[PDB]
């Protein structure tokens, strides 16, 4: 039903409102609840999956419907962030030391990233605008970078020797590089163990959100200096027993499916936009 | 048609004319009118009422002339013919809303009630007085085929619509372009939106229009045109178009930038005005072409370049809007408008006196039903009753 | 000129009361008006058009005079009238074109074309009838300098304008005072502004004014005065004053302290009210005076004292406005209005025959251009043109 | 124009009765009109053409009476009556092409040229004969408001277009859903298609629809309907919506299933027919409305099998079609159609005069862009010119 083009929608500002629907989006889709591997140690049970699962009946959602996965920290989970459900939401600790890597895991979980190849032997690299970011994650990614001017000679580096290139990264699982928007680089990545792409943002993620267990709130999940807003999805409560963190989750989960939706690229509507 | 006209001027008159104490020669001729009423009304018998709840009644005429010998007419003149006058002016109330109510689809220009239809004899035709007044002048010219004119203060010329067009869109509603509008009456408030700011359009700037098709061509209009719609500039929700959920709107407003207005007939330009704002005249149309485009400023304060990031979350959605107004303007056939109450006259006897649903007119006489297909066998209908809705107002306010 | 007018009104009235049927002692008196235009006419030859696209017609009058001897009217009487008055109204369509079109800079108030020069002639006084219109009375007054007097319905004394003054700035935008208005038609909206909400004026409060000269004198007017502008009240980005860059206003509003408004008329306060609002009247007046105040609220419950802080970031601007309307007035030169179409008629025909731009009006007959200057030689002539557009639209709508 | 149609009645007729030998009895009474034509027409002068190219030419009329004595009609007789006749066919021929060639947007029914408004006085109705054709019997019925109507075989009532309409689409366009056709002149060629043949749609039956409004009512119809579009039955390649790639449609064409055609009048089904083909009538419409559907067949042979998978690649695509054409019609408005040459005659005219684009017609008298918008100021103008293009007929083919 004519997937590729765009079509103009107009509507009458006086029309009645449909039912609540509320219920019947619990009856259907999945839930996603993700925790940290210490949230079970101090739980002691090995029935707890069992336990709350009997607590989402009573709000809506069927058995089968709520999974529950695990991770090491937040510097393991982000090797491979991969999200599967319909509906989710991760939860995460404070670290007063992972300041910028807290914010590389809700930057590339609540966008949405278009992504591209590359190849360090052979080409020479350069960004084209605001949205083109060179994302890297694996084992252990270390970047240097050679900038070059208008007759491809170094700036500051020699582009045969590789120790006058200049680092940005050490060592990382993950890494998000912002450079200077308009020149060819030349590029030191250790792609036994990395791998870096080249990316490209489109609006962001909707089905995902984010719930920061303790500390100060700060996340900056865009670029600029200028700027660093705290959006709908990213939230913060405080802890003092992990049972009194799930208790919360499953109380309110009719506000939390609120401030979410569902991802419009899984539509079938999106067939030629990226999705089908 | 025309001899109902004939009878009420010289009732009107009649009250006017014949005072106390007056001079006979001021009167000399409008007894000779009024004696040669009586004298073609003597002898006939009528019948009005039937449909609805408005009663039967039957109507004789057995009178006596007036007297033509005075100098000046005293009190003795002037209460003998009260009650002559008295008797003609409820018959004509009668068949005004025995006409008024009754409606056919065949030909509708037709006298419709048993009283009009055998008036229009030529027994009759020796009542004919002169045809003076706007609506009666217009049903002659219009009746052999000659261009009439009826001059309106704010005609209703727009049915009521209010809604919107998304031009860009997805299911969180975060990310709009797109056009909203109210048009009720005689004005028009157009107000385009844009939420990124046109922060990735080609050289900045989002360009908007809006098309307004008329129903009967106007002639003559007086316009104002003011470069803000106040209606679409606070807050709001609003559903979406199926009625499924609701989006919000949070607008601040910029100038509209390259303003074009046109006047249209048949596809033709007649008028155009390029940011021109005021009073605009239109000589012939009937299609208003607005035209306006948004453009991102290019210098800004630290006051306003925070309203407008680079990246997704817009809290601040850019508006630009117009307005536009017809104060006066001349159509050829009849509208509504502002200033006189043939409209208001037609219905209140309709609902008066419990008259159902006819082959024709939308049900409760709803005007917006009516201007939204304004067929020509409503038409002629339509000026067949506010022609004689303009007769009874003469004698009965 | 005045027997241009008795060409029209013998005109329209033989098209009334010549009809079929009517008794003859009815039109007695417009047949032997109507048999002596023809006697006067006859012989004489004219020629009117040239100018622009306006085609050259050549008239000639050879007609013969109506019976005078039916006792009611008959179709061989109304048929063999039609056809003489049917050529007569043709030919004042094309004077009436004819001098609408043309204008003058020595002295407009002369006529201008060569059919209405011919017929200023002691020859054609013969045809005169009676002035009973408004224009023709008020053109016949103004001739011996006795007092007129034009009413009006929203009269448009307002040239278009819409900018503000701001009494205290810095690069910065952001801790500004002075007021904004839009002076439109016949309506005043001015809304005064400080960001530091009072906060270091003595006494908490800050004065307001706003003055605008009228460009003639009004009398009797009828004026709506309501304590709100609401044009003023959403936020909204403007530019600077001389384009460089653009600044922002989020208003929050606050009622009118202390308003006065005065009436002036040669620096003389006719007329003065005191926080008096709804329907005022105004005698005689070429001057109105806003005057209203801003004060700090000296108690305020936790929700409103988070607003207006004591230090430099003001995100909440305080705001204090008025609205001003004329409803109805009496001046003494003519103008436009929201009733009647006499301006309309002149740029309809103008425009249609592609006439160059002259003398005296502005090119394409602006009125926001022709009311700011309102020169004495422009009144002449503005008062000529429409006389005539009022002649013509008695015969053809 | 009563009187232009009383000329060439008896021109005509003039130049068949009086011939050489005939008896006297035979043209007694046209003697007596064309005897009273020339006492009428003798010592007026006339002027015609001045726009384009149509030269200026100048008529003046002395000539003499016919001899009312002879008992057979000899050469004499017949010689000295031809070189009369010769000089008013000339003239009627100048009248008639100065009369086709303009055009008013006011009041368009009323006569343009000056000649024509010149035979518009009383002085010339004397020359006013019987009015038997169908154009002036029509121009008469309509002046007094009586309901006329115009016959027609195969009439111009549908604009040219050719489009299509693509209700499931991508851009591989190798699975589509929609209709295509083809409105030209009197004839409807409507086709459906669906490239998978209806596998995976609810009761494997695929509904379509095609409505086609009406410029003007028709009425007393004879229509053929034909159940295949022949047209859209060849491979073909056809362009995007917006001209950007080309897309291949190869089809294979089934029975149209289930066929209603729906004759509408103001929203009201006036008539209905369900599969029945052939001729068939509609009294009166405005608005045709056709519908069919395409099903599946059941069963099917081997070799009818392999031509419609359930995968995706479809090299053979489903097609059902209908085909509408109207016959003969009455209409009340003038239009053109196959039988006469009216519209022929006034482009004709234009064309070879070299005549500039005016303020009504279409650049070229395009009867595409007429009848897209037939305006009612289009109507009295079309009205008037082939009425006078009908008159022209009579005398010069
Ligand atoms: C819901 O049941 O009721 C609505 C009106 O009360 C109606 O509009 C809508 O169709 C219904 N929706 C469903 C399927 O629940
Ligand atoms: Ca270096
Ligand atoms: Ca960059
Ligand atoms: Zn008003
Ligand atoms: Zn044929």
């Amino acid at each position: 039903q004519n997937y590729g083009i765009n079509l103009p929608i107009t509507g009458s500002m006086d029309t009645a409102y449909a039912n609540s629907t509320q219920e019947e989006t619990f009856l259907t889709s999945t839930l996603c609840l993700y925790y940290p591997t210490e949230a079970a140690t101090e739980i002691n049970d090995n029935s707890w999956k069992d336990t709350l699962s009997q607590l989402f009946l009573t709000k809506g959602w069927p058995t089968g419907s709520v999974y529950f996965k695990e991770y090491t920290n937040i510097a393991s989970f982000s090797v491979d962030p991969q999200l599967y459900c319909d509906y989710n939401v991760v939860l995460m600790k404070y670290d007063a030391t992972l300041q910028l890597d807290m914010s590389e895991l809700a930057d590339l979980i609540l966008n949405e990233w278009l992504c591209n190849p590359m190849d360090i032997t052979l080409y020479y690299y350069q960004q084209t605008d605001e949205a083109n970011k060179w994302i890297s994650m694996g084992s252990s990614c270390t970047i240097k970078v050679c900038p070059l001017n208008t007759q491809t000679l170094g700036i500051g580096c020699l582009t045969t020797d590789a120790t006058t290139f200049e680092e940005v990264a050490t060592a990382e699982k993950l890494v998000i590089t912002d450079v200077v928007d308009g020149v060819n680089h030349k590029l030191d990545v250790t792609t036994a163990t990395c791998t870096i792409r080249n990316c490209k943002k489109l609006g962001p993620r909707e089905n995902v959100a984010v719930i920061q267990v303790g500390g100060s709130d700060i996340l900056d999940i865009t670029a600029d200096p200028t700027t660093a807003p705290q959006t709908e999805r990213m939230m913060r409560i405080n802890w003092k027993k992990w049972w009194q963190v799930f208790y919360t989750v499953v109380d309110y989960v009719d506000q939390i499916i609120q401030v979410m939706s569902k991802r419009s690229r899984s539509l079938n509507s999106a067939a030629f936009y990226y999705r089908v | 048609m025309d001899v109902l006209y004939s009878l009420s001027k010289t009732l009107k008159d009649a009250r006017d004319k014949i005072v106390e104490g007056t001079l006979y020669s001021n009167v000399s001729d409008l007894i000779q009118q009024f004696n040669q009423m009586i004298i073609t009304m003597n002898g006939n018998e009528f019948q009005t009422g039937g449909i609805g709840n408005l009663p039967i009644r039957n109507w004789n005429f057995n009178f006596g002339l007036l007297g033509t010998t005075l100098l000046n007419l005293d009190a003795n003149y002037v209460e003998t013919a009260r009650n002559t006058i008295d008797y003609f002016v409820d018959f004509v109330d009668n068949v005004c809303m025995d006409e008024m109510v009754r409606e056919s689809q065949r030909n509708g220009i037709a006298p419709q009630s048993d009283s009009l239809r055998k008036l229009s004899a030529i027994k009759f035709k020796r009542i004919n007085f002169d045809n003076s007044s706007e609506y009666i002048e217009n049903w002659n010219l219009q009746n052999r085929r000659q261009r009439t004119g009826f001059t309106f203060h704010k005609p209703n010329i727009f049915p009521y619509s209010a809604s919107f067009t998304l031009n860009r869109s997805q299911p969180a509603h975060d990310n709009l372009m797109g056009t909203m509008w109210l048009n009720a009456g005689s004005e028009i408030q157009v107000a385009g939106f844009d939420y990124s700011c046109a922060i990735n359009a080609p050289a900045n700037i989002q360009q908007f229009e809006h098309i307004v098709p008329l129903r009967r061509v106007l002639t003559t209009a007086t316009i104002t045109l003011l470069p803000d719609a106040e209606r679409f500039s606070f807050p709001r929700v609003i559903n979406s178009a199926d009625g499924a959920t609701t989006w919000f709107f949070n607008p601040v407003i910029l100038r509209p930038n390259n303003v074009e207005v046109e006047f249209l007939l048949n596809g033709q330009i007649i008028n155009t005005y390029q940011a021109r704002f005021g009073t605009i005249v239109a000589r012939n149309f009937d299609t208003i072409r607005l035209s306006f485009q948004l453009m991102r400023p290019p210098n800004m304060t630290p006051a306003v370049a925070v309203l407008f990031p680079n990246a997704q979350p817009f809290e601040h959605h850019a508006t630009v809007g117009l307005t536009l107004r017809i104060e006066s303007a001349v159509c050829e056939s009849v509208l509504a408008d502002a200033s006189e109450t043939l409209l208001a006259n037609v219905t209140s006897v309709r609902q008066e006196y419990a008259i159902p649903v006819g082959p024709v007119f939308p049900p409760g006489m709803n005007w917006t039903d009516l201007i939204t297909n304004y067929s020509p066998s409503r038409e002629d209908n339509l000026q067949r009753v506010f022609t004689v809705a303009s007769i009874r107002s003469m004698l009965i306010k």
